[PDB]
C-alpha cells in the first residue's frame, strides 16, 4: 500500500524535526520515490507544506515561549483543556518553565513523580498562597460551622 | 381440504378386558336373536352385552393454525362392551395382586474396602467428566487488513496476525486511531 507510504513519511519527517527539501525526503526513505505521497502531504495541514523550496512545518501547539503559553491559556477561559503531551512535545521540559512561572502564571497538579506528572494548563491570577503556615490551615479545618440559620445569629451576636 | 366420505358406515365401539386387547394391540361372532358371543381362536367365547341401545351424537373420523387432511369414517351404531375355563382368569386376577419391589442391597466387605474408596485413595482421573517483529513488515500487514475492512478490533487483529502483542500495539498506536466509542467502539481505523 502507498498509505503505509504516506504515514510512513510523515513519521520518518518528524523523526527528523526540521525542515528539509523534497527530493532529499523521497531520497532518505530510498523506495518512496511516489508523487502521489508529495500530494497527499500537500493536502494534509498536520505537517504544513511551504511552496518555497522543500519545508515542512510541524503544528499540536506552535508554543514554547512563557508568552506564548499564557496566550493560549488566555484562550481557554469559559471553555475546556488541553494536555500535556502537546506542550512536551512542542517544547521539551516545560515542567521546569511551570516550577519558573511562579503564582499562578503557570498551574498544574502534582499528582506523582514516578508518570510524568498528568499536567494541567490554568489561569487565574496568584494561587501560590504558600505563605499560609500549615497550622493556620490546621486550625482553619478544626473550625466546625454553625449549620441552618445559626451562625448569622452568631454573627450578628458578635457585630459582624 | 376437509371431506365427509361417507358416515353412513356403522361402528361398535367394545371396553375389551386387558389381556386380551394388550394381545389384540381373530374370532368369529356369533348374533343370536339379544344375546351374541364370540368364538376366537385356537379360544374362550364371550357374551358381549348392549351396554348403551341408542348411542347418538358420537361418530368416529381419522387424519391423514395448521390444517391437516381430516377424513370422516362413520356413525357409532351400538355402546357394547365384552363380557367374560374361568378358573384361570379368576386365578391370573388373583396373581396381579403379587407385586413387589426389590429392597436394598447390604455390603457385606470388610468395610475397610469402601471406607478406603470413601475418602483419600490415591487413585484420582480414571473418568472423563466436567474435566475442560520488525515494525514496517507488521505494519504492512495491517494496511493489508485495513484493505481487507477498515474496521477491526484490537483483540481480533491479535487473533489474526499471530505475532508478539507489544509489537502489534505499538504499530496500532502510530497509523491508526482508537475509536472508543460508537458502533465501532475499541477498533482501529
Amino acid at each position: 500500500h502507498d498509505s503505509s507510504k504516506l504515514l510512513w513519511a510523515t513519521e520518518y519527517i518528524q523523526k527528523k524535526g526540521k525542515p528539509v527539501l523534497v527530493n532529499e525526503l523521497l531520497d532518505y526513505l530510498s523506495m518512496k520515490k511516489d508523487d502521489k505521497v508529495i500530494e497527499l502531504l500537500k493536502k494534509l495541514d498536520r505537517i504544513e507544506f511551504d511552496p518555497k523550496k522543500g519545508t515542512f512545518k510541524y503544528l499540536t501547539y506552535d508554543v514554547h515561549s512563557p508568552s506564548e503559553l499564557l496566550k493560549l491559556l488566555r484562550s481557554q477561559v469559559t471553555f475546556k483543556g488541553i494536555s500535556c503531551k502537546d506542550l512536551k512535545d512542542g517544547w521539551p521540559q516545560c515542567d521546569e518553565t511551570i516550577n519558573q512561572l511562579e503564582e499562578d502564571s503557570k498551574i498544574l497538579v502534582l499528582r506523582t513523580k514516578k508518570d510524568k506528572t498528568p499536567r494541567y494548563v490554568w489561569y487565574n491570577s496568584g494561587g501560590n498562597l504558600k505563605c499560609i503556615d500549615e497550622e493556620f490551615v490546621k486550625m482553619w479545618e478544626n473550625v466546625q460551622l454553625p449549620q441552618f440559620a445559626e451562625l448569622p445569629r452568631k454573627l450578628q451576636d458578635l457585630g459582624l | 381440504d376437509l371431506d365427509l366420505e361417507r358416515s353412513n358406515r356403522q361402528v361398535w365401539l367394545v371396553r375389551l378386558p386387558m389381556f386380551l386387547a394388550e394381545k389384540w394391540r381373530l374370532g368369529k361372532i356369533r348374533i343370536n336373536k339379544s344375546k351374541i358371543t364370540l368364538l376366537l381362536n385356537e379360544p374362550h367365547e364371550y357374551d358381549l352385552e348392549l351396554t348403551k341401545k341408542v348411542v347418538e351424537n358420537e361418530y368416529v373420523f381419522t387424519e391423514q393454525t395448521i390444517p391437516k387432511k381430516t377424513a370422516i369414517v362413520g356413525t357409532v351404531c351400538h355402546e357394547c362392551q365384552v363380557m367374560p375355563y374361568h378358573k384361570i382368569v379368576e386365578q391370573r386376577r388373583n396373581i396381579v395382586k403379587l407385586n413387589n419391589k426389590e429392597r436394598i442391597t447390604t455390603l457385606d466387605e470388610t468395610v475397610g474396602v469402601t471406607m478406603s474408596h470413601t475418602g483419600m485413595s490415591m487413585r484420582s482421573d480414571n473418568s472423563n467428566f466436567l474435566k475442560v517483529m520488525p515494525k514496517k513488515e507488521i505494519l504492512d500487514y495491517l494496511f493489508k487488513l485495513f484493505d481487507e475492512y477498515d474496521y477491526w478490533s484490537l483483540k481480533g487483529l491479535k487473533e489474526r496476525t499471530r505475532q508478539p502483542e507489544a509489537h502489534l500495539k505499538e504499530c496500532l498506536d502510530k497509523v491508526a486511531t482508537l475509536v472508543k466509542k460508537g458502533p465501532y467502539a475499541f477498533k482501529y481505523t
